[PDB]
RNA sequence: GUCUUGGGUG
């Protein structure tokens, strides 16, 4: 049913342990390869979306499909309705409320700013846009992979992030 | 009984270019069957329970990449005899190289 | 976590539907079919980016049946948990044997044995909830909780977490 | 990737006997499954003869994808291939 | 590139005969009064004589015919045989054109020489066995239709068209269009199982059949033998 | 019986009683056990000494 | 010919059969890449969208 | 549509990748280990688990289902078991290649005798084809008699026993090479070494040519039969597997007690011979595994080869439904592309015709007429595949035909049918005709078509095939029809001419 | 309901 560009994965005689998920250790599964592909087979960098990029994309898609339904003619509790099916509406309502309960970047402008500033592994890249962290300690212990890369810059990046973080 | 649509009849159908008629003679007018193959190992060792909607190739520990194929019952029997003599006819539904 | 996902859906169309407004009918069928489903290999399909602008391409007639096949490829958004990933939530249910917290499109339940022991349950409080010196896991609380288990059931999956580890639990 | 632009299509502009036979069979099967009919049906009720009428009037909504030996292909609508 | 049901034995008329007979059949002369077109067949008979900007085209036609003569006699058919299976029966086309356009009463023909020559030249560049702007495609296309072009030029010669067949312009255009269409119909279709067809066409005659011949010799040939009987 | 292979077959046959002349002919029949494995046309040939 | 020996050799050398032939598609009961099956028949949308709007999927 | 719904996608075979079955994978795909010889439970119902008729192997019975998959005999494919062998044995179909690999490799440390240092082999490696590469490596590596530094043996074959002569340094001590020793030597070949000889790391490992665990086929591959209403004999493969099991257990009765070295070899060789003749009973220079009736056992190889074997007898050609045969007759009053079909055959054969808003009156008249009157119908197929037999249905008047339903009406005038006379030497021996339904029991042919069929009317019989769909009807009428075959490509001339009396009469 | 043998037909 639900399939993707991941195709054969044919059987070599030696089997492997790498199917074990552990997000502390950059093991995600053979569906989120470090270099993705598209539906035209062209190579493309992996996507790992923070809550901000995701919130913008979902709001945009729902209002776009509503504009499509209306012939060309505002709130998540309403904006999730665009789907088809009661389970669909419920799931998307929970997702949108989850996004609007934790979206520190509540606009496309600051999302663009963080996009420029950030562009490094997309996992921690998005988790920084998702996880407010005071100093180096919270980041390097909750995300243990920033240690063995010797390009941290967490101090100032997090400072400017929490500075750009809107009130609540 | 039925009449034999032998090899020379197949030659005449091939000369005529009637591929659909040949497939219909050899399948729907004869031993047509449906088997499940493992999408990973390509052996007909898949355990299908159709009323419980559950499938499994135990050897590969697989339950999701399984396909159905319509093939002659004589072809299934041929592959099982080949397996009986330690050959693995692996039926793959997509080309790699 | 939300993942952008390139995904496909093979479909079959009867000749009776072979009309002038075909592509939009297939678009509506796709949108109905995929918007909400779970798959153990991908996560949860909440929405689809640019839903009305999916390309159905050109369908192929199956020899012998007369129905058209389409490989409608498109890029969507999927949400999948992973054991050892931290996910925030808000509590939904309460019970002596633990509480439920809604995570993404799911609901996560934490067991009694996996909770800091300063937390005490109360069947008699107004409102009923877990309580401690200077803390209250009332209904509508926030919970930064880690996932330490996810079973894959084809339609709906369930994850049982543990707030027993540092920097986790009530916030 | 494997599709050929409509300008450098170097196969025959004529419907072959096999393409005509398969197109007529497929159209007949479709019409026998209560598919819509593009021609004006005047007298005949047999789906094969209706399909022949549609083929002559260039009103069969199908496409032939002609595979080359190297895997590439050319696409030709039935209405633009020439029928003898 | 032709389907094996579509070809019929036809004589190539530039091949046989002596050089004098060839010259009398094919050579026209404009300045020379007697060896020109018979005046009583065309409207413009008096206007023809003495021209030069047309005798050039007549000489080009005759030189192409001599090229075909030399080619067929020295490369293709060295032993003189001129009756070979070829697509599109031109005898039948010409007689059908005569029947359709009623070529009796030997009426003055309104069909000018330059139009005849250019019509046959254009026709020879419209018989497509291979389509494409590539250069090897062009070479293979011309190699494909060289013999058939020899036939079409041996039949549709200026003297023959004007004197022997007495066609007018309408019958001429009909002959060209019919050659176009019937040649496009004589081509093999992609998808033919020509290997199975060839195997059957060779094997079936074997069922009805001191040099070794027949079945034992065919068996030696197909089962390639290091020594033969 | 246990050596049915390597034994001559068809030495005994069901008497043909379809018509009278068929019976009379079956009772006077003869068999050369050359076998059909082999395309030697020589023993199949009508010979002068057959007169 | 030599069916069993050839199959044994195919096993012992891991031959990959492309299935582009005639006999191979015959024994698997599929449409051979031959004659009427040497091409594909798609569903045309460009010609289809000319139909009356009342002949539409509902 | 006559297959119950499965949720898997339907696909077609694009690639076949042959291989050997690895002993790991043989154990993995199995569903039950097979070790107990005896067939029945104890002359009773519900047979011995772990025998050759384990219900885990699948169902071959109409009122029983497969305990492995939960399906009845109409739909259960069958499931494989496995049967571990006491000693490893040669695969009968791989002894020559085992011998070749033994000659090529170092039989102590598992390494190629020569390296890329020698440029002849260094260029023999450069062949892409595994078989050509293997030949180019064997034609060189087979003669070097040393590696470690141990000398190489001269491998030889005597029956199923691979002898290897070690010429030390005089007397060359010749020892028997058992399958287990060769298996141990073969497991040590490194992946790149293995690649060089032409094998594969994932699909064909040279030690898999030695059998250590044997697959047991489901009962579908070896079904029983009924003699007189109460009797059954097992298939040859079943008795052969039972003999193999007896041999295995006898082997396990020697390494557990006294065995003066002339019984271990004998019983292990019995296992080897049973396993060999289970697969190939046409081995040169030895007796054949026999039946107590004196016939030889029908081995799998004998099942697969020949005019009557699987490939040529069941896959390249097979018996088909919806066909008819009878004597042919001549009819001056038929058209060239017409064939006269007897009424009885026209009623026995049928065509499934989908009900549409252009054929509902005609089809409902056929449904009312019934299967004993022409033109009638035999079956009504509902929109899900359920058949309504109109013989036993007493109430043929109470059927209303739905759209999309299917009526299997009789054979009728102008139906295209394929008509055929054997032998079919050329494409015009099989031609498509329009039907005309007639009295009396012979087919009717216009007399000009007897030449392409090579037929006459003094006993000849011809076959008639009815296309069961609209696509095959269209194919017949637009490619195989008699008018389209008048000119042949064999000699670019006609094949049908005016014949016999019309020729004499027109003269 | 199966395997061999034999007699035949085009
Ligand atoms: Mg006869
Ligand atoms: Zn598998
Ligand atoms: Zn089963
Ligand atoms: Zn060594």
């Amino acid at each position: 049913v639900s399939t993707s560009t991941v195709g054969a994965r044919r059987r070599r005689a030696k089997q492997q342990v790498d199917d074990e998920e552990n997000a502390t250790l950059l093991r995600l599964g053979p569906e989120f390869a470090l270099k993705q592909y598209d539906h035209d087979g062209n190579e493309h960098d992996l996507i790992a979306l923070s809550l901000s990029e995701s919130r913008l994309l979902i709001r945009e898609a729902l209002k776009a499909r509503s504009r499509a339904r209306n012939g060309g003619v505002i709130d998540d509790d309403e904006l999730a309705k665009v789907t088809s099916g009661a389970v669909a509406n419920g799931v998307v309502k929970k997702t949108l409320d989850y996004l609007n309960t934790f979206a520190r970047f509540k606009d496309e402008e600051t999302c663009t700013a963080v996009d420029q500033l950030l562009h490094l592994h997309p996992f921690e890249i998005a988790q920084l846009s998702s996880l407010g962290c005071e100093d180096v300690d919270e980041a390097i212990t909750l995300i243990p992979s920033l240690a063995a890369k010797k390009e941290v810059n967490l101090q100032r990046i997090l400072d400017e992030l929490n500075r750009l973080e809107d009130p609540y | 009984g039925g009449l034999r649509f032998g090899e020379m009849e197949r030659d005449c159908m091939i000369a005529h270019g009637a591929a659909g008629f040949l497939k219909e003679r050899l399948m729907e007018a004869s031993d047509a069957f449906r088997v499940h193959v493992c999408g990973i190992c390509g052996l007909m060792s898949v355990i299908a329970n159709l009323k419980k909607n559950q499938f499994e190739c135990r050897s590969c520990k697989n339950k999701t990449n399984i396909y159905q194929l319509h093939i002659p019952y004589a072809a299934k029997l041929l592959f099982q005899e080949l397996m009986a003599m330690n050959i693995a006819p692996r039926l793959y539904t997509e080309r790699s190289g | 976590m939300f993942f952008l996902k390139d995904l496909s859906l093979i479909l079959t169309l009867h000749p009776s539907y072979f009309g002038p407004q075909m592509n939009q009918y297939l678009r509506e069928k796709l949108l109905t079919d995929v918007e909400g489903t779970c798959t153990g290999q991908f996560g949860y399909i909440v929405t689809v980016l640019d839903g009305m602008n999916i390309d159905v391409g050109k369908g192929r007639i199956i020899p012998g049946s007369g129905s058209a096949e389409f490989e409608v490829k498109y890029r969507a958004v999927v949400w999948k948990p992973f054991k050892g990933e931290v996910v925030d939530a808000i509590v939904s249910n309460v019970s002596p044997i633990g509480f439920f917290a809604d995570v993404g499109p799911l609901n996560v339940f934490v067991s009694t044995r996996l909770i800091p022991d300063n937390l005490v349950y109360n069947p008699s409080n107004s409102p009923p909830a877990y309580m401690s010196n200077d803390e209250l896991i009332t209904k509508g609380s926030k919970v930064r909780l880690k996932v330490v288990g996810t079973r894959t059931d084809v339609n709906e999956i369930y994850a049982i977490g543990s707030i027993k580890e540092d920097f986790l639990g009530a916030i | 990737e494997l599709a050929i632009l409509k300008e450098e299509r170097t196969t025959t502009p004529y419907l072959t006997k096999y393409e005509r036979a398969r197109i007529l069979g497929t159209r007949a099967l479709q019409i026998s499954m209560n598919a819509p009919v593009l021609v004006d049906i005047e007298g005949e009720t047999d789906p094969l003869q209706i399909a022949m009428k549609e083929l002559s009037q260039r009103k069969i909504p199908l496409v032939i994808r002609r595979y080359l030996p190297d895997g590439s292909y050319e696409d030709w609508g039935c209405d633009e291939l020439i029928v003898d | 590139g032709l389907d094996g049901t579509q070809v019929e034995r036809q004589t190539i008329d530039t091949i046989p005969g002596s050089d004098k007979a060839f010259h009398k059949r094919y050579y026209v002369d404009l300045m020379d009064e007697k060896n020109s077109i018979k005046p009583d067949v065309i409207e413009y008979a008096a206007d023809i004589l003495g021209d030069v900007e047309l005798q050039k085209e007549l000489n080009s036609e005759y030189e192409q015919l001599v090229s075909d003569r030399k080619f067929l006699r020295e490369i293709v058919f060295v032993n003189g045989d001129h009756n070979w299976p070829l697509p599109v029966n031109l005898r039948r086309i010409i007689q059908n054109a005569q029947q359709i356009f009623h070529l009796d009463r030997a009426k003055a023909s309104d069909l000018t020489i330059p139009e005849i020559i250019h019509g046959v030249r254009d026709l020879c560049k419209k018989l497509f066995v291979l389509r494409g702007e590539n250069e090897l495609i062009k070479e293979a296309q011309q190699n494909a239709t060289s013999l058939f072009q020899c036939l079409v030029r041996a039949r549709l010669a200026t003297r023959r068209i004007l004197e022997e067949f007495r066609l007018n312009r309408d019958a001429f255009e009909w002959v060209l269009g019919t050659i176009e269409a019937q040649f496009q119909r004589s081509l093999v279709h992609p998808g033919e199982m020509v290997g199975v067809i060839a195997a059957q066409s060779i094997g079936e005659p074997a069922t009805q059949m001191n040099v070794t011949l027949g079945v034992p010799r065919l068996k030696e040939i197909l089962n390639v033998a290091k020594n033969i009987k | 019986q246990k050596k049915a292979m390597s034994s001559r077959a068809g030495v005994s046959q069901v008497l043909n009683r379809y018509t009278y002349s068929s019976t009379l002919s079956h009772l006077r029949r003869t068999n050369t056990p050359i076998g059909r494995d082999g395309k030697l046309a020589k023993p199949r040939q009508l010979h002068n000494t057959h007169w | 010919e030599e069916t069993v020996e050839i199959l044994f050799e195919a096993g012992a050398a891991a031959e990959l059969d492309d299935c582009r032939g005639v006999s191979e598609n015959v024994m698997l009961g599929q449409l051979a890449p031959m004659g009427t099956g040497a091409f594909d028949v798609m569903i045309d949308e460009k010609l289809l969208t000319s139909l009356p709007a009342d002949y539409a999927p509902t | 549509s006559q297959f119950p719904y499965s949720s898997a996608p339907l696909r077609s075979v694009k690639e076949v990748q042959f291989g050997l079955l690895s002993p790991e994978e043989i154990r993995a795909i199995s569903v039950v280990k097979i070790e107990y010889p005896e067939i029945m439970d104890e002359s009773r119902q519900r047979p011995r688990e772990g025998g050759l008729n384990d219900p885990k192997l699948g169902s071959i019975d109409r009122n029983f289902k497969c305990q492995t998959c939960g399906e009845g005999m109409a739909e259960c494919p069958g499931h494989f078991g496995h049967m571990e062998l006491a000693k490893p044995v040669f695969h009968i179909g791989f002894i020559p290649k085992i011998k070749k690999v033994c000659e090529c490799i170092c039989m102590n440390c598992g390494k190629l005798l020569l390296d890329e240092t020698n440029p002849t082999m260094a260029q023999a490696i450069r062949i892409r084809d595994p078989k050509k590469r293997f030949n180019a490596v064997w034609q060189l590596c087979k003669t070097k008699m040393v590696c470690c530094g141990n000398t190489q043996p001269v491998v030889r074959k005597d029956g199923m026993k691979l002898w290897g002569t070690w010429k030390k340094s005089a007397q060359p001590e010749r020892k028997l090479l058992t399958p287990g020793e060769i298996l141990n030597v073969f497991k040590h070949i490194s992946p790149e070494d293995c690649f060089r000889l032409g094998f594969n790391e994932d699909y064909a490992r040279p030690e898999w040519m030695i059998i250590t665990v044997l697959p047991v086929p489901p009962p579908q591959v070896r079904p029983s039969i009924a003699m007189d209403e109460t009797t059954q004999g097992q298939d040859d493969l079943t008795h052969k597997l039972s003999d193999i099991l007896k041999a295995n257990i006898n082997v396990q009765k020697l390494e557990m007690d006294g065995s003066p070295q002339h019984i271990i070899n004998e019983v292990e060789q019995l296992l080897q011979f049973h396993v060999a003749t289970y697969m190939d009973n046409d081995i040169a220079g030895q007796p054949q595994a026999l039946q107590k009736s004196g016939r030889p056992v029908k081995a799998i190889r004998a099942r697969l080869k020949g005019k009557e074997g699987r490939l040529r007898g069941n896959l390249m050609g097979k018996r088909v439904d919806f066909s008819a045969r009878t004597v042919i007759s001549g009819d001056p009053n038929l058209e060239l592309d017409q064939v006269g079909v007897p009424i009885s055959i026209a009623k026995t054969l049928s065509y499934p015709e989908t009900v549409t808003q252009y054929n509902i009156h005609r089809l409902t008249e056929y449904v009312r007429n019934g299967p004993n009157e022409h033109p009638g119908a035999k079956y009504v197929i509902r929109d899900n595949g359920d058949r309504i037999d109109l013989r036993y249905h007493k109430r043929a008047g109470d059927i209303v035909l739905q759209y999309g339903w299917k009526v299997e009406r009789h054979l009728m005038d102008d139906d295209p049918v394929l008509f055929n006379r054997q032998p079919s030497l050329h494409k015009m021996s099989m031609m498509a005709h329009r039907v005309k339904v007639m009295p009396y029991s012979t087919f009717r042919l216009n007399l000009s078509v007897t030449s392409p069929y090579n037929a006459d009317f003094d006993g000849d019989e011809m076959n008639l095939h009815v296309p069961q769909s609209e696509e095959t009807r269209a194919e017949l009428s637009q490619l195989c029809a008699v008018p389209l075959q008048i000119v042949s490509p064999q000699s670019n001339k006609p094949v049908m001419g005016i014949v016999q009396d019309t020729l004499c009469g027109v003269r």
